[PDB]
């Protein structure tokens, strides 16, 4: 594996390098919205922003080094962590809004709808990473450990273990990245160790934010006013709700 | 299965 | 307004917290090795109301919760009650793989599970948590830190400082345990990361097991106390 | 009126 043979400098430009390009909605100020068609641009916009996310994490040092079937495991699982974080990510220098996309940008008001709750969460870990003031290089290394994290746990036998314990050691690469960053930003070996927790401990927050996600994805989808794509439905689907 | 295929490809 | 939290000292801090530990608590006496969704749910929901009690008194003695407003105090304590009670689980099976030990005289496997639609998937990931911390050889200082570390995180960013700084002498308290315990440097990072993770995984499962309590709840076959209904009733 | 209201009290 290469992955484990990265520095801490090539690992965060190889993560940098495979960050993926922030998509447009086809939202227009000028046409009026429902609450409806309003998700139904929010939904269309996470299922183009799925197929970059698929071929970002074919560039995660690692990730390729697992079985098909374990690499479909690991975005099953952690998707909608991921695009909320990135979400999160984007919104964190507009203080109460979220930047869903560069011509939609929204306050809780328009969230309209359960989703209520959703939004406020969203705006609540965007302030927490200003607060802390999160770097890029350290974003890129807490999307990646959301990817390699997120389902390591829920996957037959004795060498089906080997793959994770490659999954492992990659996180601890990932760790070591983090560490060397903030040391390079001036950072005691205490406050190391406290803004490494302080970051991880967001990651918990992101898992909980997920999970009523894909709740309200599925309640969505039994109504069926707004349109879902397939490969959103398919995503759905194995989070078995 | 979409997910599948998108990352064989 | 100062916290007493801060100013103790990490061998303090440890100390403090084993001391607040809650006694393990035993299930009916009854032989029968419950078989039905009725007996199995019914034993664990008993167990799980008596533990809160416990929990509650416990939290009371963790260093900074009770300088927390008696709504901040509730809200954290709503938001982790499930994933406290996880974690505990977990510990206390940790030597005892592949098995759960609700109570000394509650020791269930998956295929128990089985028995409540529903109750396999959570058993699974309880079970591999159970396993993760033993090959990890977690050490009851440490899991006393990560359990009061739920109670101060899980809630806090729906709500501050007092929090943070609270959680941030914690952190410290991991860091001097495993530096105590002969670990290097990259060790001790690394170890930190892996145990923080895993806090994830525990968050998981908490929803994955909320939703089971209340789908339980809409059934109306097993009675739930209405301290339980309360705690449930707040994840809305 | 919460019944953990009355518990972190008592
Ligand atoms: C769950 C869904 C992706 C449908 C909506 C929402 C608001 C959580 C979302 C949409 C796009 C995005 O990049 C992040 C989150
Ligand atoms: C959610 C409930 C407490 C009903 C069940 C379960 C298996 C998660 C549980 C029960 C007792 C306990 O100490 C931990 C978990």
């Amino acid at each position: 594996s290469l992955a484990l043979s990265l520095t801490a400098d090539q690992m965060v430009s190889a993560l940098l390098d495979a960050e993926p390009p922030i998509l447009y909605s086809e939202y227009d100020p000028t046409r009026p919205f429902s609450e409806a068609s309003m998700m139904g641009l929010l939904t269309n916009l996470a299922d183009r922003e799925l197929v970059h996310m698929i071929n970002w994490a074919k560039r995660v040092p690692g990730f390729v080094d697992l079985t098909l079937h374990d690499q479909v495991h690991l975005l099953e699982c952690a998707w909608l962590e991921i695009l909320m974080i990135g979400l999160v990510w984007r919104s964190m220098e507009h203080p109460g809004k979220l930047l869903f996309a560069p011509n939609l940008l929204l306050d809780r008001n328009q969230g309209k709808c359960g989703m209520v709750e959703i939004f406020d969460m969203l705006l609540a870990t965007s302030s927490r990473f200003r607060m802390m003031n999160l770097q890029g290089e350290e974003f890129v290394c807490l999307k990646s450990i959301i990817l390699l994290n997120s389902g390591v746990y829920t996957f037959s036998t004795l060498k089906s273990l080997e793959e994770k314990d490659h999954i492992h050691r990659v996180l601890d690469k990932i760790t070591d990245t983090l560490i060397h960053l903030m040391a390079k930003a001036g950072l005691t070996l205490q406050q190391q160790h406290q803004r490494l927790a302080q970051l991880l401990l967001i990651l918990s927050h992101i898992r909980h934010m997920s999970n009523k996600g894909m709740e309200h994805l599925y309640s969505m989808k039994c109504k069926n006013v707004v349109p879902l794509s397939d490969l959103l439905l398919e995503m759905l689907d194995a989070h078995r709700l | 299965k979409i997910l599948h295929r998108l990352l064989q490809e």
